RNA sequence: UUGACGAUCAUAGAGCGUUGGAACCACCUGAUCCCUUCCCGAACUCAGAAGUGAAACGACGCAUCGCCGAUGGUAGUGUGGGGUCUCCCCAUGUGAGAGUAGGUCAUCGUCAAGCU
RNA sequence: UCCUAAAGAGUAACGGAGGAGUACGAAGGUGCGCUCAGACCGGUCGGAAAUCGGUCGCAGAGUAUAAAGGCAAAAGCGCG
């Protein structure tokens, strides 16, 4: 899936998921949007779900953009594995989303099919998302 | 200094020294 | 186009929030060529009429501060990211002769039938949109037409393609820079 | 020689031609630094002994032999190894070499070797290799062995590549 | 594999601030190398340690081109 | 130029040595014409005494010898002397300590200023 | 009209354009003689102008790049208390960064030297 | 040596990343000189790239040895 080629490290740290979002807000190559308004983090199998569900109810055009890419990765200790020997190994990335940060957006459609076609994608994510237009 | 060494007695020897060893004192171009 | 504001002698944080929750105000400033900058409030009932209007954004508004009234063109909006709505609002009095700066809004007017359109099977992609001016205040530009409807599948349409009327110059090509505006292209 | 036929005739010649408003607008020619010998198997390094030997005896002064600085273009020099001569020729001598080139070195090569087959660079100087004899002005030709050759680039103080070309066309640069 | 080994904390820094009172072998700063450069009165020993030579007051001061820090010690 | 800014590349480590030193500096200027000679305190940005060629009752038209410099050094030994000076420093300005220069600053011991 | 040495380090920079000689300065002539080149009077040095302000250098103009940069708002945060408590809110003290209006073709000091 | 380490020092984990158990009689002292990599165009058999010439550079090179902090009086390079 989406992942960066080479890494200058393999492993990072937890941190925090903190503020709003004042840069990532604004719409800026479509005319309408899908952005969200509750903090989580997308673990990029839920961004080709919501992908592929955009894209076959369209079946004529449009131009899709992603605006955002997980470049954090998480580890995952196995099973039946006491506490305190190392860490886990790298199982998969995750994009962090802050409330105002914009998913996705569509151009060269109506707002009614674009409407209707976020609703799919939106279920398919974790977060609280809204739709909104271009100023 | 004094390490270059000369051949320029001979540089400044004749220059019209006839077609016979120069080939030419008539013309510059070969033709 | 008109607003009418007030004076607001209370600056900080504190002071800036209880505005917005127990008045329902909205700060903001007038500051211009010749004079001071002024601070205000307004109202966020108000300039909810005029940011859903459409060419109010390039367009000149006289604003009633007391009984004090000025030909007032509004160069920001800081908007509150996560639920949506006005924050304040950051406005310019207009001389009569100093050049001026704001952003214009496109139409691409005539692109229901396009040769790219109708013969070969057709997109048109709105690349840029708000374009600037730089013109004099006396006459405004509202808006720029531009007609998409002519020649191609396969051209883009650059900045020096469109015409800015009456002699509006555009800083885009002020700069060493043409950007390119619109595509046709085939689709997918 | 050619010094003397520069400043009295050529000199004021050009001035009007190219329609230069004062004396030092006319341009000159500064150098011959040259050139000579790449590198063609000098791993084992004794070959340079001759090199140094032939453009020692056909110019007066001496070879300056070039070491590499980082080397990759053929070959893995470890480099500071001896590659290169680099002999830079200068006024009161580079008058009295430049006649030996196209007066009497014309009918050393055969085949028109002037510009023919070269351009300038944008800055207004000419560079140009050789591989045949030239003429030497000391009897130096049967001294048998491989015959490295050189080039014979040349620095003027002209500004663009046009003044280059008229600079001295009066010497007869075939074209 | 394993990492562990860190090494024990030089005990780097800046003594003596802005309006100390020194002596003539007072340190005043450790350094790595040239944060701060030799002002007026001052020393800069052999890793780079700073040291008085006059007594007085310290100045850090930034001064000239490049913008380097002057750590001078002022006669007042 | 190409000239100037080098001997002021070179000149400005001996310059900057003798300032954290706080000694009264007699400085030099070498032209192609002629030579002049100053002695700048010990802030320097205040000249104390200065000898040149240029003055009004020097111009001898042949100025710039080696012989001309020999009378510039000269006549600085004493307007210091006069001016109260001893225990000063020489730089040379980048200039290489040879010729010209050289003859100036041995007229300068000779006149009982002493460096 | 200049020349040296500083003060201050871009609001002092870069780019473009214009302009200055016979006082200064620079290029310039020749290296015989000092002296120099891992080769070369290029650089270094010496005896020296003619010749020239072309180049260089200084001055004078342009905000085109750069560089400084308000006010208002916003982020964060010390103490006290809250709440739906992996995050925020109230009282109170504090308050950027980014961006906007706009600015900038510097300002001085010491001598010799040009009304001076 | 860096990070965790909360803008003074210090500070843990079978917490995340790397290195040493030496070299040098000049790779030390001192005086005198001198600037990088790269880009590009011209140039004999190299040739994407050797040497040479040139413009543009504005440390993007270098530093005996890991990384961090530095370096135009260059702490980088050459000669007596």
């Amino acid at each position: 899936m989406l992942q960066p080629k080479r890494t200058k490290f393999r492993k990072q740290m937890t941190g925090h998921n903190r503020g709003l979002a004042h840069r990532g807000s604004k719409v800026s190559f479509g005319e309408y949007a899908l952005k969200a308004t509750s903090r989580g983090r997308l673990t990029a199998r839920q961004i080709e779900s919501a992908r592929r569900a955009l894209t076959r109810h369209v079946k004529r055009g449009g131009k899709i953009w992603i605006r955002v890419f997980p470049d954090k990765p998480v580890t995952k200790k196995p099973l039946e594995v006491r506490m305190g020997k190392g860490k886990g190994g790298v199982e998969y990335w995750v994009a962090q989303i802050q409330p105002g940060k914009v998913l996705y957006e569509i151009e060269g459609v109506s707002e009614e099919l674009a409407r209707e076609a976020f609703a799919l994608a939106a279920a398919k994510l974790p977060l609280a998302t809204s739709f909104v237009k271009r100023t | 200094k004094a390490d270059i060494h000369p051949t320029y007695e001979a540089i400044e020897a004749t220059c019209s020294c006839g077609n016979v060893i120069k080939t030419r004192s008539t013309l510059c171009k070969p033709i | 186009f008109i607003v009418n504001a007030q004076v607001r002698s209370d600056l900080g944080k504190g002071a800036s929030r209880r505005l917005r929750r127990n008045a329902g105000l909205v700060p903001a400033v007038v500051y211009g060529g010749d004079k001071e900058p002024q601070s205000v409030t307004l109202e966020l009932r108000e300039i909810a009429k005029l940011l859903e209007n459409e060419a109010a954004f390039s367009h000149v508004i006289a604003l009633n501060v007391g009984g004090v009234k000025e030909t007032v063109l509004i160069k920001a909006l800081q908007r509150h990211p996560a639920k949506g709505f006005v924050m304040h609002a950051d406005f310019l009095r207009v001389v009569a002769d100093h050049k001026l700066t704001a952003h214009v809004p496109l139409h691409f007017i005539n692109e229901e039938v396009a040769v790219g359109v109708k013969q070969a099977g057709g997109e048109i992609s709105h690349t840029i949109s708000e374009v600037e001016v730089s013109c004099l205040p006396k006459d405004l530009p509202e808006f720029i037409e531009v007609d998409m409807a002519k020649v191609e599948l396969g051209q883009i349409v650059h900045l020096s393609d469109l015409k800015a009327p009456k002699g509006v110059e555009l800083v885009q090509l002020a700069h060493g820079n043409d950007l390119a505006v619109a595509n046709i292209h085939a689709s997918r | 020689r050619l010094k003397e036929l520069y400043r009295k005739e050529i000199a004021p010649k050009l001035k009007e031609e190219l329609q230069l408003a004062n004396v030092m607008e006319v341009p000159r020619v500064t150098k011959i630094t040259l050139n000579m010998g790449l590198g063609e198997a000098v791993g084992d390094k004794k070959i340079i002994e001759n090199a140094v030997a032939d453009l020692e005896k056909i110019t007066g002064q001496k070879p300056v032999v070039t070491y590499a600085r980082k080397s990759i273009a053929g070959f893995k020099i470890r480099e500071g190894w001896p590659i290169g001569v680099k002999v830079t020729l200068r006024s009161d001598r580079m008058y009295e070499f430049l006649d030996r080139l196209l007066s009497i070195s014309l009918p050393r090569v055969r085949d028109f070797r002037g510009l023919n087959a070269k351009s300038f660079d944008g800055r207004g100087n000419y560079s140009m290799g050789v591989k045949e004899q030239i003429i030497f002005p000391e009897i130096d030709y049967d001294k048998i062995d491989a015959l490295r050759g050189l080039d014979i680039t040349l620095t003027t103080t002209a500004r663009t590549d046009d003044e280059g070309r008229a600079l001295l066309r009066a010497f007869k640069f075939p074209f | 594999t394993r990492n562990g080994r860190d090494s024990e904390s030089k005990r780097l820094g800046v003594k003596l601030f802005g309006g100390q009172a020194v002596k003539a072998g007072n340190i005043l700063v450790r350094l790595r190398g040239t944060k701060f450069h030799a002002g007026y009165g001052v020393g800069l020993g052999k890793d780079h340690t700073l040291f008085a030579k006059v007594d007085g007051v310290v100045k850090f001061e930034t001064k000239g081109a490049f913008g380097r820090k002057y750590v001078s010690i002022v006669a007042a | 130029s190409v000239k100037k800014e080098t001997r002021l590349r070179r000149a400005r480590k001996a310059r900057l040595k003798m300032r954290e030193l706080e000694t009264v500096r007699l400085c030099v200027y070498r032209s192609s014409q002629h030579i002049y000679a100053q002695v700048i305190a010990a802030d320097g940005g205040k000249v104390l005494a200065s000898a040149s060629t240029l003055d009004k009752d020097l111009r001898e038209g042949a100025t710039g010898n080696i012989d001309a410099a020999k009378k510039v050094g000269q006549l600085v030994a004493e307007r210091a002397k006069a001016a109260g000076v001893t225990q000063v420093a020489f730089d040379r300005s980048g200039f290489k300590y040879h010729g010209r220069v050289k003859a100036l600053a041995d007229a300068a011991r000779e006149g009982g200023l002493e460096f």
